[PDB]
RNA sequence: GAUACAUUUAGGAGAAUACUACUCUUUUAAGCAGAACUGUAAGAAUGAAGGUGUAUGCCGACAUUUUGAGGUUACUGCUU
RNA sequence: GAUUCCUACUGUCCCUACUUACAAUUUUGUGAAACCACGAGACAAGGGAACGGGCUUGUUAUUUAUCAGCGGGGAAAGAA
RNA sequence: UUUAACCGUACCUAUACCGCAUCAGGUGUCUUUGUAUCAUAACAAAUAUUUUAAAUUAAAGUAAGUAAGGGAAUUCGGCAAAUUAGAUCUGUAACUUUGGGAUAAAGAUUGGCUCUAGCAUGCUAGAACUUUUACUAUGUAAGGAAUCUGACUGUUUAUU
RNA sequence: GAGGCAGUAACAAUAUAUGUAUAGAUAUAGACUAGGGUUUUCAAUUUAUUGAAGUGAAUCGGUGUUAUAUAAAA
């Protein structure tokens, strides 16, 4: 809400890291020909939880 | 047809809404290629993009 | 190929229909009239200038009569097919107008 | 709701009797009357004269009957309110009782023929213009 | 059940209608006239209890005449 | 706050009638739930766990397989 | 004057919050143009969104209107609806804890235009002329006579 | 895991022969804090998916004092 903590920043730029798909380099490997990420989120369905 | 982002920065820099602007259907080709301030300050001189 | 000229009144057409929509019935309904007398069933379109006069009390209030000219022209999709252009004449008084021929 | 009827019938029997009121569809029946008397047949493009006036006229009203137009045949007059609406087919037979009850004869004064269309004042087109003096 | 006939559609209108069904069919809709409802149109002229001051000039609610006028056809009939 | 009587007022009533909008009736798109021993047509009397849809003797429906209403019955559905 | 360190500065105010949701619910503070002779109510500015079935014809519903003659005979009960209402001038009872009751009750007046008269100069009295007669688009108390109980202003079973 | 009832209840459905316009229709609008965290802007492909770019302080907030032995973003 434009007051932030230093603490929530830095806890709130590693959270909006972590949620992208898989890259397309490595998706052309044989391991990952057909796999896909399953940990992602949506910003309106589910909450953060961090205050 | 980039329509959309015609009428929105011309609001900008009028200081004005967006339903008081008037595009010019004769102009057509012109208004497809905008992309900076600058061009759309020739474009008012020329009343291509005028106010109601 | 001649050219027609009709009055036409609105209220006697849109007598008794929901006042919450009058001047979009009467283009309706406007439509359906001209297939009874023409009876080719082609298509039946609206010059702008029409449109505007016929909305220019609003949804509620239709104006009495209108003044018009019917004419065939070629298709914008085909060439050798047709349709049917209408347009508005402008005229004061209604006494004594009889449907003439051009 | 209220416009209906509140109880259709007992616990037993445990059905709907065919004597209750229900709802359904009017209108379109076939019905016979009888006892309707005869007052004039004549012709319509004839003028009809009776004695307690002094002029003749037809006996079609000013305007015409309303939805119908003008008479140009023979016609029948007769008393009363006749089944079913204006330009209808109308059936007429002889009484089936006998030892009808004599009475009297009849004296019709005059016609009426004014205009049915709205409130009319005037009888024959010549009371119209001697009235408003063209 | 008897006696005749058949393997019988399309589009519009209403006296018929929840959707079906029904009764009829080749003329659609302008303009006049008959018959009605409202109650005297716009414009123009002449007046007006007065008021200003000079320009025989401006500002005036309303009244009379043109006017039983003007407007309309969920009734009949003509004409191109 | 609880109770009775005068005046005015009125569709509360005698006794109901007419007009409009939104849902409903007709079309396209998205597209569920309660409930379900078997239900393949419905009744009169009998006996029976002393009030049968089915058992025993009698009387009876049927439009090419519908559509829209209605609340008599299924001792109708909810909650060991 | 290579003097003034460290952290946050995008965007949303409700279809970017909370109610399992693109939910007719709920949520701290401030600002906002014009007509409006007490205000209120209402309308217009400003700004933001938005694309294509049929219809003079059902019954029974949810809202809004009108009704000849009678006026509570309907009903547990005038439940629901109707009547009164603004402003100026007269006038005002029994009772009383002497302050009240009282805006009691009951009557009369109200437009438009042209002037006259006061001084505080935009407010108030009076006069003449005229009409299918004047707060009423919106807003706006039915009144009176008695009995039981609680002194009064106040508070309470979030959801019978 | 899949039926009947059932495509049934319940919800959504502005005009133009040529248009980046002419009209109609409904809703007062805009800023600070609490909460949300990339939804911001642009490009390409069809309120979606992927990829880049974007937040600059001596004087705007916190960091300071205290509310009679841990208290203020008004
Ligand atoms: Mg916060
Ligand atoms: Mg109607
Ligand atoms: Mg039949
Ligand atoms: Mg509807
Ligand atoms: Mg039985
Ligand atoms: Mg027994
Ligand atoms: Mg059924
Ligand atoms: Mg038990
Ligand atoms: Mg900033
Ligand atoms: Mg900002
Ligand atoms: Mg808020
Ligand atoms: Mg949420
Ligand atoms: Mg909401
Ligand atoms: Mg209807
Ligand atoms: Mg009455
Ligand atoms: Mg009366
Ligand atoms: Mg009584
Ligand atoms: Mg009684
Ligand atoms: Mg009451
Ligand atoms: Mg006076
Ligand atoms: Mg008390
Ligand atoms: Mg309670
Ligand atoms: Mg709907
Ligand atoms: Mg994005």
């Amino acid at each position: 809400g434009s007051r932030k903590t230093e603490i929530i920043k830095t806890r709130l730029v590693r959270a909006r890291r972590s949620n992208r798909a898989i890259p397309a380099w490595k998706s052309e490997l044989p391991e990952f020909k057909d796999k896909y990420n399953m940990k992602r989120r949506h910003w309106r369905a589910k909450k953060l939880k961090i205050y | 047809n980039k329509s959309e982002k015609a009428r929105s920065m011309a609001a900008k820099v009028l200081n004005c809404g967006k339903n008081k602007i008037w595009l010019d259907p004769s102009g057509k080709e012109q208004i497809n290629q905008v992309s900076t301030r600058e061009q759309i300050r020739q474009l008012i001189d020329d009343n291509v993009i005028i106010k109601k | 190929n001649k050219m027609m000229e009709i009055t036409v009144n609105l209220g006697k057409l849109t007598k008794g229909c929901n006042w919450t929509k009058k001047a979009s019935i009467a283009i309706k309904k406007f439509r359906s009239h001209l297939k009874k007398m023409l009876k080719t069933d082609e298509k039946i379109t609206i010059q702008k200038d029409l449109n505007k006069y016929i909305f220019s009390k609003g949804l509620t209030k239709v104006p009495r009569r209108v003044r018009i000219k019917v004419e065939r022209i070629a298709d914008k999709d085909n060439a050798e097919l047709n349709v049917i252009k209408c347009s508005h004449v402008l005229v004061g008084n209604f006494k004594g107008l009889k449907t003439e021929i051009i | 709701g209220i416009r209906k009827v509140a109880c259709i019938g007992a616990w037993h029997p445990s059905r709907v009797m065919t004597t209750v009121a229900r709802a359904g569809g009017k209108g379109f029946h076939r019905r016979t009357e009888i006892n309707k008397k005869v007052y004039m047949i004549g012709h319509g493009n004839e003028k009809i004269k009776t004695e307690y006036d002094l002029t003749k006229k037809f006996i079609t009203p000013m305007g015409g009957f309303p939805h119908y137009g003008q008479i140009k045949n023979e016609f029948i007059m007769l008393k009363g309110a006749i089944v079913g609406p204006s330009k209808r087919v109308v059936t007429l037979r002889k009484s089936l009782l006998k030892n009808q009850k004599k009475n009297e004869d009849l004296v019709i004064k005059f016609v009426d023929t004014s205009s049915k269309i709205g409130n009319g004042r005037f009888q024959t087109t010549e009371e119209k213009r001697a009235f408003y003096g063209i």
